[PDB]
C-alpha cells in the first residue's frame, strides 16, 4: 500500500496544476476537514 | 449561544419504547378507569 | 511562493539545489514552482 | 503530541484511530478532493481504458465513497469475539464501553445527530448476532426506560424431547421476546400449549402445529423469570391428551459491550463517510450476508 509520504507528493502534484478559483474551494474544503479532525483529537487526547 | 447554554442540553428521546400497538378495545378498556 | 503553505513548509531562496528535469519527480521545492508558474513539469523544463 | 513539524502530525492524525473523526488522512483528501474539482466521475478516467486498468477498480472506485485508506482497514477488520476485546482497545482506547454504551455520550462522540442516533439505535437491534451459534445468542438490548443499550447472551440448553423441535428465543425489549420453535416431528395436537416451564403458559396455539413450520410467539419473560436458568416447555397436547411435550432451558446472560460497539463503530464511519442512509447500507449489507458482518 502507498505509504503517507507517496499520498503527500501525489496531493502536491495534483494540487500545482489547480486554478485560483479551484485552489481555494479545495482549500476551504481542507480546511474544514482539518478543523474537524483537530478538534476531534483533540479533545479525545489533549482536553484536560 | 447565551440563549443556547441557558436552555442547556437538549434531552434525549428514545423512539424504541414499552408502548406495545394495542387494540383500540383494550386501549380503551385500560383507560376507562375513573 | 509561500501562500498557500504546501504541506506546511515554507519556501525561501537556499543553497540547495533544485531539478527542473520532468521526469526527474522533484522534491516539494518543484511543485512550489510549478504551483506558482501555474505549469506543469514538462512546460518547466521548456521554460528553463 | 512531541511532533515538532506539520507533515508528522498529518501522518499521526491519518491513523488515530481511537478517536470520533479521525483516521483523518490529509493527502487522500486532497486527491480525492482534487480529482472530483478536475474530473467529476472520472469520466476522463474511465474513458481512457489503459489508465483506468492501470489502477484496480476498487482503487478508484473507492476514492468516490470517500474511504481513506485507515478507514478501509477498519470497514474490513474480522470483528469477532476473541478479538472484540483488544480490537476495542485499537479503536477506542480508554473510553470504558459502558459511558459509550449511553446514547447522549456516543452521540457527543461521533457528533452525530438526534435523527441520525435513532435509525443506528434501531439497526442496533440488527448489530447483534443474527442467529444462534453453538446455542449462544449474543444482542444488544435498547432498555427504553433509558435509552441505554444492554447485551445480552442467551444460552439454550435442551432438556426434553429436542428430537420433536428447533426452539429459539429472540429479545426485542425489557422482558419482551420472540420465541421461534420448529418442529420436527408431526403430532395430531388438539391444540398447541407452551408455558414457561410447564408453570406459567405464555402462549397457546389451537390445532397441531405442522412439521418443518417455523412458528413464533411474542411471549414475554420477566426478571424473576431471566433470572434463573429457566426452562421454556412447549406441549403439542392431542384430543387423546397425550402430548409431545419438548422444552429447552435458555439463561440470560448480561455481557460486554465491545461487539456490539465495534460493530456500531463500522455501521456510523460507513454511513458518514459514504453519506449513504442506514437503511440504504444495511439493505446492502444483507445481500452478501445474512449475518450483519
Amino acid at each position: 500500500t502507498p505509504t503517507y509520504a507517496q499520498w503527500e507528493n501525489a496531493a502536491g502534484v495534483l494540487t500545482a496544476g489547480l486554478n485560483s478559483q479551484q485552489a481555494n474551494t479545495l482549500h476551504a474544503f481542507l480546511d474544514e476537514s482539518r478543523s474537524a479532525a483537530l478538534s476531534t483529537y483533540y479533545i479525545r487526547q489533549v482536553a484536560k | 449561544m447565551q440563549a443556547l447554554h441557558l436552555l442547556g442540553d437538549k434531552p434525549y428521546l428514545p423512539l424504541s419504547t414499552t408502548w406495545s400497538d394495542p387494540r383500540l378495545d383494550r386501549a380503551a378498556d385500560i383507560t376507562t378507569q375513573n | 511562493f509561500n501562500t498557500p503553505l504546501l504541506n506546511g513548509q515554507y519556501f525561501s531562496t537556499g543553497d540547495e539545489e533544485i531539478d527542473l528535469n520532468s521526469g526527474s519527480t522533484g522534491d516539494w521545492r518543484k511543485t512550489i514552482l510549478k504551483r506558482a508558474f501555474n505549469i506543469d513539469d514538462v512546460s518547466l523544463f521548456r521554460l528553463l | 503530541s512531541k511532533l515538532e513539524n506539520y507533515t508528522k502530525v498529518m501522518e499521526m492524525l491519518s491513523t488515530f484511530r481511537p478517536s470520533g473523526a479521525t483516521p483523518y488522512h490529509d493527502a487522500y483528501e486532497n486527491v480525492r478532493e482534487v480529482i472530483q474539482l478536475q474530473d467529476p466521475g472520472l469520466e476522463q478516467l474511465n474513458a481512457s481504458p489503459a489508465i483506468a486498468g492501470l489502477m484496480h477498480q476498487a482503487s478508484l472506485l473507492g476514492i468516490n465513497a470517500s474511504i481513506s485508506p485507515e478507514l478501509f482497514n477498519i470497514l474490513t477488520e474480522e470483528i469477532t469475539e476473541g478479538n472484540a476485546e483488544e480490537l476495542y482497545k485499537k479503536n477506542f482506547g480508554n473510553i470504558e464501553p459502558a459511558s459509550l454504551a449511553m446514547p447522549e455520550y456516543l452521540k457527543r462522540y461521533y457528533n452525530l445527530s438526534d435523527e441520525e442516533l435513532s435509525q443506528f439505535i434501531g439497526k442496533a437491534s440488527n448489530f447483534g448476532q443474527q442467529e444462534y451459534s453453538n446455542n449462544q445468542l449474543i444482542t444488544p438490548v435498547v432498555n427504553s426506560s433509558d435509552g441505554t443499550v444492554k447485551v445480552y447472551r442467551i444460552t439454550r440448553e435442551y432438556t426434553t424431547n429436542a428430537y420433536q423441535m428447533d426452539v429459539e428465543l429472540f429479545p426485542f425489549g425489557g422482558e419482551n421476546y420472540r420465541l421461534d420453535y420448529k418442529f420436527k416431528n408431526f403430532y395430531n395436537a388438539s391444540y398447541l400449549s407452551i408455558k414457561l416451564n410447564d408453570k406459567r403458559e405464555l402462549v397457546r396455539t389451537e390445532g397441531a402445529p405442522q412439521v418443518n413450520i417455523e412458528y413464533s410467539a411474542n411471549i414475554t419473560l420477566n426478571t424473576a423469570d431471566i433470572s434463573q436458568p429457566f426452562e421454556i416447555g412447549l406441549t403439542r397436547v392431542l384430543p387423546s391428551g397425550s402430548w409431545a411435550y419438548a422444552a429447552a432451558k435458555f439463561t440470560v446472560e448480561e455481557y460486554n459491550q465491545y461487539s456490539f460497539l465495534l460493530k456500531l463503530n463500522k455501521a456510523i464511519r460507513l454511513s458518514r463517510a459514504t453519506e449513504l442512509s442506514p437503511t440504504i447500507l444495511e439493505g446492502i449489507v444483507r445481500s452478501v450476508n445474512l449475518q450483519l458482518d
